[PDB]
């Protein structure tokens, strides 16, 4: 349409989305996931005060 | 979209532009892509168990079904349909159509 | 939007028997975009061609304008609130006439911060903002300058400390702090105090420093201050390099209208998230 | 998709980053422990009692936290007291958790008074703990970076033309020479402290962070995690934790 | 032309006490161009 | 925790311009003689 372009009435458009997410979220685990492990098989454990 | 309205006369005066039209999104909706479903739930004994002209039931039974969801489709396309979806498109500015 | 709450315990019994998950996906933000004309218009000792002069003024001038527009208050307002697409409709009764042009207005600063609130188009600057889900943090908060019988309107000592535990319990990670210079003097004075507990010194020094650039939250967050005369005087603002960004559909163009000069510069702003920045109100509580 | 990439890898992700947010929150937290097994013949004598038989529910499981005792004074039901002053270890004598009051501030200062820190530690001292290390949570930090600040004018901080101000403390030394380091965790009651100790108090799992899934019913996308990771702790009467001052 | 949208496949789910289940989920849609460029004349006896 | 990753749908495209066209292109004239232009605005003939 070569004589006036127009806005309002422009018919499929681009909606022009953003490629990323920003999913942030508090999550440090500065220590507690620096400890360790000692794998057991049972749920019963105990330490001997 | 629209192409044109009449042709009628091609006589014009240097100022007769005022206006002509209006602008509205698209009314394209979309199209729902209907879903097809065929299954068998034939068991062990029958599987297992022998029969003239073919061998387990349930090859045979699936390859009917096989058969039968290409000819149901294919019936599909040709009769009288209208899709009347819940998950109305309605891109443009109110876009994504989630307020349901 | 978020990220998933915690939900506190999380024990079983053996069998997961769910109800199609939680998900609840993530809500679709957006923003508008507006138009900056600063016509020029001609119709002589030194300036000889005026021409070039007037328009590097008024390059200028919409530079300034642009400054202190994005920093506002401004709230986008548009025929189309969450339904922009309405390809269907989309202003149907435009064609033809023409004439049915309404005003593109863009989202500002404080507007997309988190907002709790707006007079018409304007953020209003006396209610504070809402909570996210994922961690609780109030990013937007009614400063109350617990030290003056609400009479002085400035910073408490320890109010910019509390948008900084805010931002740290909602993961912004901004370093930067815009301040109106009808504002430096509080944190000036805050290397001081009357109680005793806080005073400079000077060893033998032919300086009289005084200035602060730098602050360091006990949470170990590091924040530098800059100084800028275009932001609104009641009002300040907690920056960040990445979260902000600047959308440009038309840049600045010299030409002519239709069959005089002219600018024309389409311009949006954008904002990664909105718990990510951080704005605080200065006034008295009432 | 237009922003998304998949269905199932991001949900799992997200999945995954939400069962590590939930396990910090239960470990220091008030996550009672509730349990059916009430063993009588154990020590070498390892059987389930008559009860329990047939059943297969098995409601009841947690860990952890104060219910777990953990030298505490006292809970009140399915909820942990934050109100109940510790037992005295017969060894020496010592209480490791107490409830300092806000009487010294006002009555709307929720926090503590620079002096329970020192006496916790000389409780520690005094039970042989060793201690060196402190996680508590923000609204709490700006005490210790004050405490040279609400004074008479006996502690004052220096700024000698220097442009750059500072609240940040990570570390303390106590009167009897024990060195304490300040951690931030965002998980916390938002009312007490804890003095834990270093990775000597470590945790162990059953059933490490693994998927299973089910084939289908009709359809459907399903997936699981499933881990059973737990807590333990070592001479509870050596940690101790301070709660903050609320009233009764 | 048509529209699928992965793919027309058979694949088995959970089965249960001896039995033995397939499924196919074939997912179309059709698409055409100007529609006012293909012809249909139905047929009737009157009005 | 609970990373399904399956709802990205960040597509963010555009339009792509496929409407349709009606143009009949003979051009018997321009395609057997060539070019021919008059100068004034009216022109005659002898007969």
């Amino acid at each position: 349409n070569p004589t006036l372009f127009v806005s309002y009435d422009q018919n499929g458009k681009k909606l022009s989305f953003a490629n990323w997410i920003s999913v942030l979220s508090p999550q440090d685990t500065p220590f507690v996931s620096m400890t360790g492990k000692e794998s057991i098989n049972q749920t019963i454990f105990s330490w001997q005060t | 979209d629209a192409l044109a309205s009449v042709d009628g006369n091609n006589a014009h005066v240097e100022g007769s532009r005022a206006e002509d039209g209006e602008m509205k999104p698209t009314v394209i909706k979309s199209n729902v892509t209907q879903i097809l479903r065929k299954v068998v739930r034939v068991s062990d004994t029958a599987n297992t168990t022998a029969n003239y002209g073919r061998g387990r039931e349930l090859m045979y039974q699936l390859e009917k079904k096989g058969k039968e969801i290409k000819r149901d489709l294919e019936k599909i396309l040709l009769s009288g349909q209208a899709r009347t979806d819940v998950l109305a498109d309605q891109y443009l500015t109110n876009s994504a159509a989630d307020p349901a | 939007d978020a990220l998933a709450s915690v939900d506190g315990n999380n024990a079983h019994v053996e069998g997961s028997r769910a109800e199609d998950g939680e998900m609840k996906p993530t809500v679709i933000k957006s923003n508008v975009t507006q138009i900056l004309r600063k016509v020029v218009r001609v119709s002589n000792y030194g300036r000889g061609r005026e021409l070039m002069y007037q328009l590097e003024k008024k390059g200028k001038e919409i530079k300034r304008d642009l400054e202190k527009i994005l920093l506002s208050g401004q709230a986008r307002t548009d025929v189309l609130a969450d339904q922009y697409l309405t390809n269907s409709a989309a202003d149907p009764a435009v064609a033809g006439l023409n004439d049915t042009h309404a005003a593109r207005k863009t989202g500002a600063f404080q507007f997309l911060c988190a907002h709790g609130g707006l007079a018409g188009g304007v953020v209003d600057k006396t209610k504070n903002g809402p909570a996210d889900p994922d961690t609780g943090a109030v990013t937007v908060k009614v400063a109350q300058n617990a030290s003056n019988p609400t009479t002085n309107i400035g910073f408490d000592e320890a109010d910019i400390f509390d948008m900084t535990l805010q931002l740290y319990t909602a993961g912004s990670e901004a370093d930067i702090i815009m301040i109106n210079p009808a504002h430096a003097k509080i944190f000036a004075g805050l290397q001081e105090n009357t109680q005793g507990s806080r005073k400079r010194i000077f060893e033998n020094t032919k300086q009289f420093i005084y200035e602060v650039n730098s602050i360091t939250d006990p949470l170990g967050q590091s924040y530098k201050i800059i100084v800028n005369r275009w932001m609104p005087t009641d009002a300040v603002y907690f920056f960040r390099s990445a979260d902000w960004t600047q959308m440009v559909l038309r840049a600045p163009k010299r030409t002519e209208l239709a069959k005089k000069w002219m600018i024309e510069m389409e311009v949006g702003l954008r904002h990664r998230n909105p718990y990510a920045s951080g704005v605080l109100f200065t006034a008295a509580g009432k | 998709n237009y922003g998304r990439g998949r269905e199932l890898m991001y949900q799992l992700e997200k999945k995954g980053k939400e069962i590590k947010r939930d396990l910090e929150k239960i470990l220091l937290s008030g996550q009672a422990r509730t349990d059916v097994l009430a063993d009588q013949y154990l020590t070498n004598s390892a059987a389930d009692p008559a009860v329990a038989g047939l059943n297969d529910t098995h409601a009841a499981r947690k860990t952890g936290a104060f219910q777990f005792l953990c030298a505490h004074g006292g809970l009140a039901g399915g909820v942990v007291d934050k109100t109940k002053n510790g037992p005295a270890d017969p060894d020496t004598g010592a209480v490791t958790v107490k409830v300092a009051q806000n009487a010294s501030n006002p009555t709307t200062n929720i926090g503590f008074d620079e002096a329970d820190i020192f006496d916790m530690t000389l409780q520690l001292y005094t039970a042989g703990s060793e201690a060196d290390i402190i996680m508590i949570n923000p609204a709490h930090a700006k005490i210790f970076a004050g405490l040279q600040e609400n004074t008479q004018g006996s502690r004052k901080r220096i700024f000698e033309n220097t442009k750059q101000f500072i609240y940040e403390v990570n570390s303390i030394t106590d009167p009897l020479g024990q060195s304490y380091k300040i951690i931030v965790n965002r998980w916390m009651p938002t009312d007490a402290v804890y003095f834990f100790r270093s990775a000597d108090w470590t945790q162990m799992v059953l059933r490490a962070p693994k998927r299973t899934e089910l084939a289908k019913d009709g359809s459907y996308e399903k997936w699981m995690i499933e881990m059973e990771v737990g807590l333990r702790h070592r001479n509870p009467y050596a940690s101790g934790v301070l709660f903050t001052a609320a009233g009764k």
